[PDB]
């Protein structure tokens, strides 16, 4: 504190008086924890920091090298996405699976979360969260366990919350000890009132690719926008055949087939065969590739909107034929799409708003809805129905893609099979592929002058490659030249000193 | 200004009470952060909504827009446009479009891409750092180092906004970057730092250099006396690094005396702000409780790449302000910054 | 010998005195290059425009065509003009779809 | 199994119209997001405390 | 590109100015404006 | 009073214009010429590059 | 001949160290190869049209 | 730009070597010299004229710091939103 | 011919400096002035 003392004297020097006043100073510094590096027995590396550790490394890139040489079905199977990691440090796996959703408990909101005490402190963290499905929620999570327990009676707690029952009481979760020789059994002093089951993976010590460590992007690159990005790229070009075929190593409809077996599952990048509940707190992101690749759901969600994209686009590339035959052709690509999304969903919407003040509003999460604010509609998603039920409309009443009325003939005319045969001689050449002619609204000269000038352009482009190559190859014999006058001279060296020698023998 | 409200503006504006809120309070907001406002709390200026004021937080109109794209964004992602493209995917993409597009050809680049990706795909990390002060938000930079080198020192970081139920958003992490600086730390003491907005890189090495001579006569000296030279190097706009600026840290370390095996710890963060850079060196303990009321070494560097060594009155604040960033045997500290 | 040696010096000298020496490529290389990359950023602020144009003719403003990696700072910049001419003539191609 | 109202659904169970505050994009949202943030950008001490300029936001 | 061209026929305002209206002023316009009856505008549009 | 919210899909690609590599991008100008007479400018103008 | 074995170095390292070593042509071959296939892809759809 | 015009001059003063100084101008002979030179000299360049009474340029500089501050607040009117329309205002209540 | 930013500086002012240096201090040997009169023109130097 600074002392502050006011004073006053009088012209024949007489003290008038004084006030001593103080100003307290306060010095705060953000005393948090820190972050902490982690290298394992096992090779593992990790940043531990709460209860939270995240993997830093990978240890089978080899096997990933070694695997891509035997074709992308390889690289992109199931099994190679199982290639385990050892866990990163003492603690467990344990399966939890969560009930489905009702309205006796867990009535009111779907959400609900796991949250794990008791590992380096006695507050708690998040460990999961999730919105309740009508079905059981599978999941495995790692449990961590300092190597000194915070209880006796137990080495961890693990409980759920989900708006009903937030009370995290003694006993109300599982809890966790770590018996000797690592065996971790759940005490029976606890109980499974809001869990399915709950099943520790004894013996379990590694996980399969881990899509949430350090090095996840790549993997997510690898699995998941690659393919998604070739087929993109594949449908622009027409080729709706070829786009489906890659569209399906991330989701088949009606499953795969692996190593002749049946399987039962349909989407083929392990986070989105997981992560199968909705995220029920979302990340707080400027990034929309943040968000999903935290809740693989997005991905599922925009996977499936490109199959339907692509069911689309079939039907509307038929459709624009304007043929009868292709007409029906492009209804039942519709009824695909209709098919494949099912019905619309019934959305209502809510008018509860309790008008509450600001200061209040300003709920936080930290570590008569729980979310004070309600989410709109999704116009984009909502939008496929409309489309497709227009474009089926638009059928049924012999409209064109536009609403247009149309008279086409019941019986269309034959093609006329001179240019029927120029198009497959074009196409047969071997490779052949063109892609389509589009018109445009530009008379022949013009578009004549416009492809000349694009030409020109590529044969610019040709002669620098070519000098290109053959200054690359100008230099990489200056470089061969000089590695091998390198070599001779060593040799020379050698038959000077074997001069001098018989010069000594002389 | 200091109302947050105009009191000059004509009748003929109309607003509603929530406009108006969103007014006032955006003007507060931007005096802020302008440093108008003379003492911000610089917790809560780091926080990422903050951070994130000038692109999408400032304004109503790219609020609504980035909500709406962070809750439903798959009806806007797209593999090619995205953020986080790695340089190993525009690899990827140059060769597959030098040709037709087909299994074959991607076959060929991701043989590619995963040769390239196993070249660092387990560098050890050796050290890191946590740009804010909370640990929470802000990003951590991590150095890693190649098992096949002493060289070939890698850096990386990540973004704590990105992190929620445990775990980090897929690309929340960068990739690695090869550092060209022919850095030959002693005992992997080299912690990186963000100093004046940019990545730094601190370190000790040894300076093996000793009389040739014994008693001037006949007679030599064994190998070396060690000088322990603190070098400091930044990234160049260039991706590049630059050339270290050196630090005479000799009295220092021998103060703190070791043992022959031992560096000294290398605490090192950046003052919140003024560009100043806090170094002090420690007798690395078994115990953070060791930590309380123990001697310490240090500097301040400034901008001006000149140094003030620490008075022990003030190294004692930071070393009481700032312990359980320490490291310890057996366990390693990201460090942080220092407000 | 000592005939070689002087020759070998007056092919130094020339080399040092003819005109098209060492330090007029020297010269010439860091001119152009300061106008190269000015040109440049001409060339991209042109390519923005048209851009621009573009978004507002088709009324999309999402589309981007001009990519920002087209100068790299190594390699001298080279070949910045031939990734630009790509990307605008795809934006032309999309134009014309 | 088949449908967008069976995989990918149950998100939220309740929406609004996006002309409400209930809207968590509405300004409301807005301005109750700026509040949480902004608050305590000052010493509650300080002049400049928010709620110290302006009692009646709160 | 010619004025207003590409903005939405349904969005925004038009303001048609006539400066020195007044006639209080004695503004040009001022007498203009008193033999006016309408005001028309001619809005060429597309539809794509 | 309220205004309309910014397109999000306008947003994410300037997002990634701005973030993929360095983000120098000059401010996107709009002139008074329609788009083939720009784009002919910007032709030449990169020919010359 | 240890003299001209030095200078073998020096050359096969200035070739290495020039600017306009095969580093800089494996470099614009590859960029430039890709640009010239999608310029082609666009060329022909062009003359298609 | 803020940042650079910084390294000439800061209202508000700068910190060296953590201290905080007393000074706005960071240029020697800026800082120095308060007082307009009452003998302009007689010439024809006006660099030759500042610099020689280096009050000019501590009145250029501080032009351009408004210059700095008016086109921050242009840029935002531009946009035409309230939101941006309440940006420029207090860019332009900083200049005044 | 780059992009404008402190480390593009830094590099152009270690090359300002040196060029300067060698001129920075040469002995001034001699000089002329042009002009009738001390006060105006200019006087003309010849250093070393």
């Amino acid at each position: 504190s600074i002392d502050v003392t006011f004073t006053a004297f009088a012209e024949d020097g007489r003290k008038l008086g004084y006030e001593s006043f103080s100003i307290p100073v306060t010095l705060k510094v953000s005393t948090d924890n820190a972050l902490t590096l982690h290298h394992n027995e096992n090779g593992a590396q990790y940043m531990q920091w709460q209860s939270y550790r995240t993997r830093l490394n990978t240890l089978f890139a080899r096997q990933l090298v070694a695997r891509a040489t035997t074709g992308i079905d390889t690289i992109l199977s199931m099994e190679t996405q199982n290639i385990q990691e050892p866990q990163l440090g003492k603690g467990f796996y344990a399966t939890f699976v969560i009930p489905p959703y009702n309205l006796s408990t867990h009535g009111d909101e779907r959400w609900f979360k796991l949250y794990i005490k008791h590992v380096v402190d006695n507050n708690s963290h998040i460990i999961y969260s999730g919105q309740l499905t009508d079905t059981n929620i599978n999941i495995t999570l790692f449990i961590p366990l300092d190597d000194v327990p915070l209880n006796q009676d137990y080495h961890a707690k693990v409980y759920m919350t989900f708006k009903k029952s937030p009370s995290d009481g003694t006993w109300w979760g599982p809890h966790f000890v770590r018996d000797d020789k690592g065996i971790v059994t759940i005490n029976p002093k606890s109980i499974l009132t809001h869990f399915e089951s709950v099943n520790v993976l004894n013996n379990i010590s590694s996980e399969p690719m881990d899509f949430s460590g350090a090095n996840s992007l790549y993997f997510w690159e690898l699995f998941y926008y690659t393919p998604m990005l070739v087929a993109q790229r594949l449908l622009h070009e027409q080729n709706f055949d070829e786009a489906n075929r890659w569209l399906k190593y991330v989701w088949s409809p009606s499953g795969y087939i692996v190593h002749g077996q049946i399987q039962n599952y349909q989407w083929n990048v392990r986070p989105l065969l997981e992560d199968t509940s909705w995220n029920s707190d979302p990340l707080d992101s400027v990034d929309p590739d943040a968000v999903a690749q935290h809740d693989p759901m997005h991905y599922k969600v925009s996977t499936f909107m490109r199959t339907l994209d692509l069911l689309i686009a079939r039907g509307d590339h038929a459709y624009r034929q304007l043929e009868r035959d292709t007409l029906n052709e492009a209804k039942m690509w519709y009824m695909q799409a209709l098919h494949l999304l099912g019905d619309k969903p019934y959305l209502p919407l809510s008018t509860t708003w309790s008008d509450p003040r600001l200061d209040r509003a300003a709920d936080i999460t930290t570590q008569t809805l729980t979310d004070l604010f309600l989410p709109q509609i999704n116009e984009v998603m909502m939008n496929y129905w409309q489309t497709l039920a227009q474009r089926v409309y638009n059928l049924r009443h012999n409209l064109s893609i536009d609403g247009q009325p149309l008279y086409l003939p019941i019986y269309a005319t034959p093609a006329d099979p001179k240019a029927l045969l120029s198009a497959a001689v074009a196409t047969s050449q071997g490779g052949g592929k063109l892609p389509e002619s589009f018109m445009s609204l530009w008379r022949f000269p013009h578009m004549l002058e416009n492809a000349r000038g694009m030409v020109s352009q590529l044969t610019q482009f040709g002669s620098t490659l070519q000098n290109i190559i053959e200054r690359q190859d100008a230099e990489a014999l200056n470089a061969l030249l000089q590695n091998q006058a390198a070599e001779l001279i060593l040799t020379n060296l050698s038959i000077q000193d074997k001069t001098i020698e018989e010069l000594d023998a002389e | 200004q200091y109302l947050l409200i105009d009191n000059q503006v004509s009748a003929a504006i109309k607003t509603t009470r929530i406009a108006e809120a969103i007014a006032s309070i955006q003007l507060y907001v931007n005096r802020a952060l302008e440093n108008v406002e003379e003492n911000a709390n610089s917790g809560v200026i780091s926080r990422q909504f903050f951070i994130d004021w000038d692109k999408y937080n400032k304004r109503y109109s790219t609020w609504a827009g980035v909500s709406q794209l962070v809750y439903y964004p798959e009806n806007y992602i797209d593999p090619t446009m995205r953020i986080g493209q790695t340089k190993m995917m525009d690899a990827l993409l140059q060769s597959v479009s030098q040709s037709q597009l087909n299994a074959d050809t991607v076959e060929d680049a991701f043989m590619s891409y995963l040769t390239s990706f196993e070249q660092v795909a387990n560098l050890k990390v050796i050290s890191a750092y946590h740009d804010n002060i909370n640990n929470d938000q802000g990003l951590t930079y991590f150095i890693g180092l190649s098992e096949t080198d002493a060289g070939e020192y890698y850096w990386r970081s990540v973004d704590h906004s990105k992190f929620n139920d445990g775990k980090f958003a897929a690309n929340a992490w960068s990739e690695w970057h090869k550092i060209d600086c022919p850095i030959n730390p002693y005992k992997s003491t080299i912690r990186p730092v963000i100093y004046k907005s940019r990545l730094y890189l601190l370190w000790l090495e040894q300076k093996e250099i000793t009389k040739q001579t014994g008693n001037s006569k006949d007679g030599y000296q064994t190998e070396t006396d060690y000088r322990y030279e603190l070098k400091l190097a930044h990234i160049r706009y260039d991706g590049t690094w630059n050339t270290p600026i050196t630090f005479d840290v000799n009295k220092k370390i021998s103060e703190l005396k070791l043992e022959k095996n031992r560096a000294p710890g290398l605490y090192c963060a950046g003052y919140q702000g003024e560009d100043t850079l806090l170094v002090m060196f420690y007798n690395q303990q078994d115990t953070l409780d060791s930590y309380k009321n123990a001697s310490m070494q240090g500097l301040y560097i400034f901008a001006d790449m000149a140094s003030k060594d620490m008075t022990p009155e003030q190294s004692n604040v930071y070393r009481d302000n700032s312990y359980q960033q320490f490291d310890t045997n057996n366990v390693r500290r990201v460090n942080n910054r220092y407000a | 010998l000592k005939t070689q040696q002087e020759q070998t010096q007056s092919q130094l000298a020339f080399l040092q005195r003819k005109f098209s020496n060492q330090a007029l490529y020297n010269w010439l290389r860091g001119r152009l290059a300061a106008i190269y990359f000015q040109f440049y950023d001409l060339a991209v602020a042109r390519c923005l425009m048209a851009e621009q144009a573009y978004r507002w003719e088709l009324n999309d403003d999402s589309a981007r065509f001009i990519k920002p990696g087209a100068w790299q700072g190594t390699y001298a910049g080279l070949l910045a003009g031939e990734t630009l001419m790509l990307s605008l003539a795809q934006m032309e191609d999309a134009h014309l779809k | 199994l088949i449908g967008y109202n069976n995989q990918f659904s149950g998100r939220a169970s309740q929406y609004v119209a996006p002309g409400t505050v209930s809207s968590m994009f509405s300004p409301a949202a807005y301005l109750t997001e700026l509040y949480r943030e902004a608050r305590n950008l000052h010493a509650s001490d300080s002049v400049y405390y928010l709620d110290t300029r302006r009692p009646d936001l709160k | 590109f010619l004025p207003f061209e590409g903005i939405a026929i349904d969005q925004g305002t038009l303001t048609l100015s006539f400066p020195n209206a007044s006639m209080p002023e004695k503004g040009k316009q001022a007498t203009m404006l008193k033999t006016l009856n309408d005001i028309i505008l001619h809005i060429r549009y597309t539809i794509k």
